[PDB]
């Protein structure tokens, strides 16, 4: 309920959301067209990470009304059912695209270190089960979390003024990383004790493990240093809002790291991945 | 040995003499095809 | 060699079981007949192979229970809530199903027991709805009892011989002990009224 | 005196020929292009598809693959009517028996297996168990419910009584190893094509090779009497199919293209003979011309190389199978 | 829509699917080799460890083994090669008694880089071992190996003549990117051979797993 209202950065921040959503917007349809036009195959890998970019493009879908927001800005800006629904859908793509990244790790594990475990050779029709399954996870969290008539103001107006609230948060944010970090580790490690790091294959696989932890990190951790920041000042102490206004500001900050992670994620995954 | 002409000859006349029982020359309708579907 | 071995108060119940030996009981699909004393035949239960589909005839639907036990090749058909109009004797006929396949074509040496819908009357017998499926195939059984020990199978579908012989069309069936002639169009089956040779 | 008797050979087999069949069929029109359609699809299977064999009804049909099963299906509706565990995983040729009561098959055991279908349990069991060749099975084809004819890597061909399993009759000359043989309708004669770029005729009764046939310049790995009885079509490993006449003992044409380079494994015929259909390595069937040497259309669709190939008895439908675990009846 | 007969056959070919379904994928978890050799090389002795084709059975730290010895087919190779291009490993065996034995070596480098440079055996990793390890070591101590390898017989010592022979069993390789090599040399058959078919199998599945994704 203290709207900071200065435009010193956030005039110049709408620049940078639009310019990462227009490069996010190609790499990724390259990406798909790729894999439509050619590759066949269809192997549960490639089944599994073709989730992944399901989300990239979704977030485009957005264009519509951000097109109409290229007109809208402070201009325009309804403030009804689109205002509810890009929301909605910023949140399904962040929750899928933190899923699958962290099921792409746990499948290679699987792919390394237990080679003849029954969870490799899948077959399709149980991959694409397992797939919808966690799209559905994915979209329930989407509503969860969820739980605007002035324009984007009062769409805004959500910002700040949790208890229990921040858990959940904190919870959903530590997990995966984990996840990532202990299955790259021990790849690296059971690779490293077998004598063949001599290849290049197994190299590039490396390579790519490391990337995958190191963009997941480098994207997601500003969210969760603001939400553990707010958490800190509010349990130590009604409205100091110079100490919340830096907050809101940071917030801000940070959602342009998600977005533009969203961007990279061709680069790293589609080249490396792929020795 | 056998003339090679008149074998040949004798060899068309059994392929037209049967020449509309496959229905892979003529095209059969639907109608009796048993693949329909 | 092949062979099957099956062995009240009214409103009581009862437990029926078919031994079954010598073949493949897990790929054959399981039947259940009873036979009046001296009113003919009357289709009862059956039991696919697998234990999947099961029938059952509505006159003892629900009150009756039958199951199969696989690995020990046995066939139970439990009774619950008899009633009266229960007493006869039951026969145990098992039925195999696939392209030029034999349905029917072993019964059960019987046990005793004391305490759609078309019209099947009767050498040739009529019927109620023709028996010509769109497939070509006519489905159509002709049974013998001869008096003494369990019917056997003797000719299905008219044309196929399990110097007998075997013709008709649709409604229109015939055939050149007591004989009982069979359909099988529809899920509930109905006997022949059951014509009697003598001399 | 080899020599001298070949020449002699060859100089009536020269003089007894003044034209082929093409000038006497420049006026005969063409059959046109031709359309078929993959019909129905089978599948099932989980490895590469080495043969199949047609039904006597038209409408079975048996495949055998290198999971060691053997499927018996009912074409009109892609049922499976038995599914038959092989004892031995390598398996490289089937045989449906005219009676529709047994079927064979072989492999790299050199063991013909022959199986019943109508048991009194209602399963398939092995009816009997044939051995004595000592090379790899190539091709069994059944005389009757009681004769067996097969051939082998060891370039023997042997006729069995299947009621006692020794070798009746067995035939001997080819100086390769034979990949398949076919039966004349009236269950007289047969044509085995072996390695030696050679074709020999047999009897089966007195069992010595009547003729022999030469032309082919590689390995002839297919091979199928003509509906009349007279010919038969051979099919080397080098893009040329050839037809040959038994009782002319001479080469009657050749047919190939200067876009095929892969081999012919399989060949047959139709009902009216006007057809010849040719499998290849290019992983689809063309299908020429017996009197025109056109190809009159293709029956592609197959992602691998097609193996096995089958025309019904009523000349109605072609059957074709493909390493890619795939059957496709055509029509 | 369709009769009584025609609903029990479908549910029985339904039935027929689902067990094949099961034993494909039971049969898939399970690794095949197949044996070659130049005739009495050794093979003997490897399935002493644990008609035409012969197959054998062993399971080792949980994974059952399948091994295949088409030694005893004297048709020609090409017509049947072909049928063996799933396999998981090629096992290749060759004694060290040939070079002064009329030679032999000749025809076993001869056979091994036709099996090797084969069309059809491109991704297919080839294990093979060298019989005869003491033997080798007294007839080298015996006589050398000018008579295999005039040119550079090297010095008549187990340390050069060792390496030597397996240089240039492996320089018979040409697709050296795709297809490798796994040797070792016959011990006392102390249960160690099984372990390195083990690690080699461990290693060629990795690959393959990784090739696909």
């Amino acid at each position: 309920c203290c709207v900071f209202r200065d435009d010193f950065i956030a005039k110049v921040l709408p620049p940078v959301l639009g310019l990462e959503f227009i490069f996010g917007l190609l790499g990724n349809g390259l990406a798909l067209w790729i894999f439509c036009f050619h590759l066949k195959s269809w192997k549960s890998s490639r089944i599994f990470l073709f989730n992944l970019a399901v989300a990239d493009f979704l977030l485009i879908i957005c264009l519509p009304f951000v097109m109409d927001y290229y007109v809208r800005r402070s201009d325009w800006k309804f403030g009804d059912i689109p205002c509810r629904l890009v929301l909605f859908m910023f949140a399904m793509n962040r929750q899928g695209s933190i899923i699958f990244l962290t099921v792409v790790a746990v499948d290679r594990y699987f792919r390394v270190v237990h080679p003849h475990h029954a969870l490799n050779k899948i077959s399709n029709w149980t991959a694409a089960i397992i797939s919808c399954l966690l799209w559905g996870i994915t979209v329930g969290l989407t509503v969860h979390l969820l739980k605007q008539n002035g324009t984007a103001n009062v769409c805004i107006s959500f910002s700040i003024c949790f208890r229990w609230h921040e858990a959940m948060f904190l919870l959903e944010f530590f997990l995966p990383l984990g996840i990532i970090l202990f299955c790259s580790a021990r790849i690296i490690w059971s690779l490293r004790q077998r004598q063949m790091d001599r290849h290049a294959k197994i190299k590039r696989a490396i390579t790519f493990i490391m990337v995958v932890a190191i963009v997941f990190v480098i994207c997601f951790l500003p969210s969760v240093v603001v939400r553990i920041h707010i958490f800190w000042l509010l349990h130590t102490s009604t409205q100091n809002c110079e100490v919340y206004r830096s907050v809101d500001l940071a917030f801000f900050i940070t959602l342009s790291f998600t977005y533009m992670n969203s961007m990279l994620d061709p680069v790293v995954y589609y080249f490396s991945s792929p020795s | 040995r056998i003339k090679v002409s008149k074998a040949a000859a004798d060899l068309m006349a059994y392929c037209e003499a049967h020449a509309k029982e496959d229905p892979l020359l003529t095209p059969v309708p639907a109608s009796e095809n048993p693949f329909r579907e | 060699d092949v062979q099957l071995v099956e062995s009240v108060q009214p409103g009581g119940s009862r437990k029926l079981s078919c031994s079954a030996s010598g073949f493949a009981f897990s790929s054959f699909g399981m039947h259940w007949v009873r036979q009046a004393p001296e009113k003919g035949l009357e289709w009862v239960a059956y039991i696919s192979s697998g234990s999947g589909t099961i029938y059952y005839a509505d006159t003892v639907k629900g009150r009756f229970t039958i199951s199969r036990d696989d690995p020990k090749n046995t066939l139970f058909l439990q009774m619950t809530s008899l009633r009266s109009e229960d007493t006869a004797m039951y026969y145990c006929v098992r039925s195999i199903y696939y392209y030029g396949s034999s349905p029917f074509d072993f019964w059960g040496q019987g046990t005793t027991l004391t305490v759609s819908d078309i019209v099947m009357t009767q050498i040739s017998c009529r019927s109620s709805k023709s028996l010509l499926h769109s497939n070509g195939n006519t489905y159509l059984y002709w049974f013998l009892q001869r008096p003494g020990q369990s019917p056997q199978l003797l000719i299905y579908r008219m044309s196929n011989l399990a110097r007998f012989s075997g013709s008709g069309s649709g409604t229109a069936f015939t055939l050149t002990g007591v004989y009982y002639c069979m359909q099988h169009l529809e899920y509930p089956l109905t006997f022949g009224a059951g014509t009697k040779l003598e001399l | 005196e080899a020599e001298q008797l070949k020449n002699q050979i060859r100089d009536a087999r020269k003089a007894c020929a003044d034209a082929t069949l093409s000038q006497i069929t420049n006026n005969i029109d063409p059959v046109g292009r031709i359309q078929m359609r993959t019909r129905r699809t089978l599948r099932g299977h989980l490895a590469k598809i080495y043969a199949m064999h047609w039904g006597t009804d038209s409408r079975l049909l048996v495949s055998a693959s290198q999971d060691g099963k053997l499927i018996i299906w009912d074409s009109y509706t892609t049922n499976k009517v038995h599914a038959i565990p092989l004892r031995s995983s390598w398996v490289m040729t089937c045989a449906y028996a005219p009676s529709g009561n047994y079927v064979a098959c072989g492999g790299l055991d050199n063991i013909c297996s022959i199986y019943n279908l109508k048991t009194r349990e209602g399963n398939v069991r092995v009816s009997r168990e044939l051995a004595g060749h000592t090379g790899y099975l190539s091709c069994c084809r059944f005389l009757d419910d009681n004769q067996i004819v097969t051939s082998s890597g060891d370039t023997t061909c042997a006729l069995w009584d299947i009621e006692t399993g020794q070798q009746t009759t067995t035939f001997t000359g080819h100086t390769g190893d034979v990949m398949s043989l076919s039966l004349a309708p009236d269950t007289r004669l047969f044509v085995s094509g072996a390695c030696d770029a050679s074709a020999k005729l047999w009897d089966v009764r007195e069992g010595m090779c009547r003729q022999t046939f030469t032309g082919h310049e590689s390995d002839i790995n297919a091979i199928c009497f003509f509906p009349n009885g007279n010919a038969f079509a051979t099919g080397s490993d080098d893009a040329t199919c050839r037809l040959f006449d038994l009782r002319a003992d001479q080469e009657l044409m050749t047919y190939s293209h200067d876009n095929i380079i892969c081999g012919i494994t399989s060949v047959s015929f139709s009902k009216s003979g006007r057809l010849l259909l040719a499998g290849y390595d290019d992983f689809n069937c063309n299908v020429w011309d017996a009197l025109k040497a056109d190809r009159a259309g293709v029956l592609a669709g197959h992602d691998n190389r097609v193996s096995c190939l089958g025309v019904t008895d009523d000349g109605m439908a072609v059957a074709t199978g493909s390493w890619d675990s795939f059957l496709k009846i055509w029509n | 829509t369709l009769s009584a007969e025609d609903k029990a056959a479908v549910e029985r070919s339904k039935m027929i699917d689902r067990n094949l379904r099961e034993d494909g994928e039971k049969a898939a978890r399970e690794v095949k080799l197949l044996l070659l050799g130049a005739g009495e090389s050794g093979k003997s002795t490897i399935v002493k460890q644990m008609t035409g084709i012969v197959e054998t059975h062993f399971t080792f730290k949980d994974l059952h083994f399948k091994m295949f010895d088409v030694g005893a087919q004297r048709s020609e190779r090409k017509k049947w090669i072909h049928c063996f291009e799933g396999v998981t490993a090629i096992i290749f065996c060759v004694a060290l008694s040939d070079y002064d034995l009329v030679n032999r070596m000749h025809e076993s480098m001869k056979l091994f880089d036709s099996i090797c440079n084969n069309k059809w055996f491109t991704d297919t990793s080839i294990i093979l071992f060298l019989n005869k390890k003491d033997l080798f070591e007294e007839k080298i101590k015996k006589s050398p190996l000018t008579i295999c390898y005039p040119e550079y017989a090297g010095s008549n010592t187990y340390e050069e003549a060792a390496a030597y022979i397996q240089c240039q069993f492996e320089d018979l390789n040409k697709r050296k990117d795709t297809k490798e090599i796994y040797t070792h040399f016959t011990c006392s058959t102390d249960t160690k051979n099984v372990q390195f078919v083990f690690d080699a199998v461990t290693d060629v599945i990795i690959k393959n797993n990784l090739k696909d994704c």
